[PDB]
RNA sequence: AAUGGGUCAGCGACUUAUAUUCAGUGGCAAGCUUAACCGUAUAGGGUAGGCGUAGCGAAAGCGAGUCUUAAUAGGGCGUU
RNA sequence: ACCAAACCGAUGCAAACUCCGAAUACCCAGAAGUGCCGAGCAUGGGAGACACACGGCGGGUGCUAACGUCCGUCGUGAAAAGGGAAACAACCCAGACCGCCAGCUAAGGUCCCAAAGUUGUGGUUAAGUGGUAAACGAUGUGGGAAGGCUUAGACAGCUA
RNA sequence: GGGGCUCAAACCACACACCGAAGCUGCGGGUGUCACGUAAGUGACGCGGUAGAGGAGCGUUCUGUAAGCCUGUGAAGGUG
RNA sequence: UCCUAAAGAGUAACGGAGGAGUACGAAGGUGCGCUCAGACCGGUCGGAAAUCGGUCGCAGAGUAUAAAGGCAAAAGCGCGCUUGACUGCGAGACAGACACGUCGAGCAGGUACGAAAGUAGGUCUUAGUGAUCCGGUGGUUCUGUAUGGAAGGGCCAUCGCUCAACGGAUAAAAGGUACUCCGGGGAUAACAGGCUGAUACCGCCCAAGAGUUCAUAUCGACGGCGGUGUUUGGCACCUCGAUGUCGGCUCAUCACAUCCUGGGGCUGAAGCCGGUCCCAAGGGUAUGGCUGUUCGCCAUUUAAAGUGGUACGCGAGCUGG
RNA sequence: GCUUGACGAUCAUAGAGCGUUGGAACCACCUGAUCCCUUCCCGAACUCAGAAGUGAAACGACGCAUCGCCGAUGGUAGUGUGGGGUCUCCCCAUGUGAGAGUAGGUCAUCGUCAAGC
């Protein structure tokens, strides 16, 4: 009955938008489970964390059936 | 290719954007006049803004 | 229509010591500086000690390197 | 002759619904000019603050009550005088370096207190409405669209 | 807000003129910063402010300067 | 975990909803394989239902657990092997006041599976937790107060328990004050004032109805729109370096929503009476028994014993029940 | 220059449905399971050896817009900024601008390799 209780607001979402130069490591998406799927060289973390595995800029392309979104880094 | 535009009302209450817009068109007081080239990134300022100007030409 | 003061004239509130840090300003400079104390004594002496010239490691230690490590790999800190 | 999920069609509604889906705001890149000569960043020296208010907009709570209260975001006051709103932190206009018995304006105004039109053209309004206000009720009056009853003689009033 | 207002001094339009601020401009001063300048030397942008930071000064008493200088031809104080 | 949350993050309320203080040696790894659920129509124990044969099917199933978000390379399901639920680290980010926290390519050493590319540093994901100081246990290259050892200490790995007020005052923590005291506060309650009007009070709009007929002579259900600040509230704006209650007495003053007296209209007003509604605020408008009473109930009067505002008028005017 | 395979690009204007048509090469179905291999029980899947037959099933190509799915223009709603009002809501200036629906589309379009014509 009685109501309190929230929780602390995992900052998630996307980091390093559409045309952005990442460098080899870094979080792409905070993720709760594949909004974004991982692409060209973007690797899928434990968590569903979108991280860069070489450098270039982000794509964000809906590709392919199951309409997907993925995130894929080109070397440009 | 030259553009001249006038201050005419005041800054005291206005957003930081359109003021900022004012200070970038390189207006520093009420009935102030510069002139500006008439660059389309010059006319964003000058419409923005547009409310406190006297665009002449 | 919250506090305080009737008024005047006197008085009445960021000090001092010792350690330290930063800035400014001087002296000496890979060095600088003395404390007690001595002193015909603000001089001169007294360099014990303090800080600097090297760091790393919890330490032994090793040292322009060192620690971790099975590792001459990585990484941390350091080095005209 | 009771009652009937379900599908077929029509019809609505949600903060914890979404087949959709903005404006904005946010992130990045490249550019002109402006920046008061800087704006950003970093390292140090000294802080103060860590009870905010009200207004506009977007909400929760309340009774879409409160100068209620909790958030987001702008603005002002705090910490800002001046002019306007009669008087009136927070509303409007505008940010006071000093002097002037100079001028032009903003908001707001121009019959007299009181500075400036007893200004001009065309209307509306008779309540002192302006200058307090709802359901609803009225041959109040102005305007603009339309119907048929409209001289074989209509709408209320005299000679079977 | 009051007086008072009725072909309005109310309302809805439109026009032209005026008043109105510590706003702007003119004229005369002072100040900050920046850039220039054999350092006269001008320019340009500034200059409301509480807590608070920073900068530069006045005055009082004492000590040195000072066995100086002033002062009974008149000190300090007091009052114009 | 969702909403509030304003389409990046973040974002409050004694706002709206739910959960957790764990499970698992397979519910982990890998290789290979496979889709669920539902209507249908099928009566000799179940009859809508179990076991299947799936035609249509058309993710609605399942996921250890709340919700949200995800799942065909399924992250769902079955089987075979098996320990990567490895050690040392760690480029770089996310988050962020700090302490914490989150993800992680790659490199070395050894291993799972797989013929091999390769996957594997637990689990679809986010909860499942707890600092330091004390102690305990196992190592150790270190130290080891003259020396050789020990003792004790250090580092590395690990346990406790209790901090659920969950950034944890101590190993160890209940009350009374009307006998009270001090320091502050109108950052905050009681009085009265102020904002509001839910509530209360007074009017009006429609009129089902009753009034023997007839809605409007009188009421008037269901609903609606307001006025006043009259009183129970809501707020906490003034007052806590003091604005001293309820009632009575004494003295009032205004309003009008009029109790009497005055003037009318309608009537279901024959007349005495009335009912209701307008107009009117000039003047009047009880004494007592009870109780502290305001009120109330009675008794007896009057033409009538009006309703309210004034710090619920009035204690630098009295009383003090 | 087309047909059949395999692999991709793209994920419905590419789908589903209905109809016609394909066998010689290819593929599918097919024959049999000694032998590899397999069935929480299999030669109906997985696997091997095939070459008697069939294009019925499936798959492919061509048709059709009834279904699904795309989808204008215009308007409407929203909304940034500035101003108003009778302010729990709208209006004006200016910039932007849907979802739905309406007209109308769509029975895909590409590329690499290999056999055939």
């Amino acid at each position: 009955t009685r109501n309190g209780r929230d929780s602390e607001s995992k900052r998630l979402g996307v980091k390093l938008f559409g045309g952005q130069a990442v460098k080899a490591g870094n979080i792409l998406v905070r993720l709760r489970g594949t909004k974004f799927h991982a692409g060209y060289g973007v690797g899928l973390g434990k968590d569903h964390t979108l991280f860069a595995k070489v450098d270039g800029v982000v794509k964000f392309e809906t590709k392919g059936a199951f309409g997907r979104k993925y995130v894929s880094i080109v070397a440009a | 290719a030259t553009v001249k535009v006038t201050l005419v009302k005041s800054l005291n209450g206005r957003l930081a954007n359109h003021k900022a817009c004012v200070k970038g068109l390189g207006l520093r007081r009420i009935n102030h006049t510069v002139e500006v080239q008439d660059t389309p990134e010059n006319r964003g300022m000058i419409n923005k803004a547009y409310y406190l100007l006297r665009v002449e030409g």
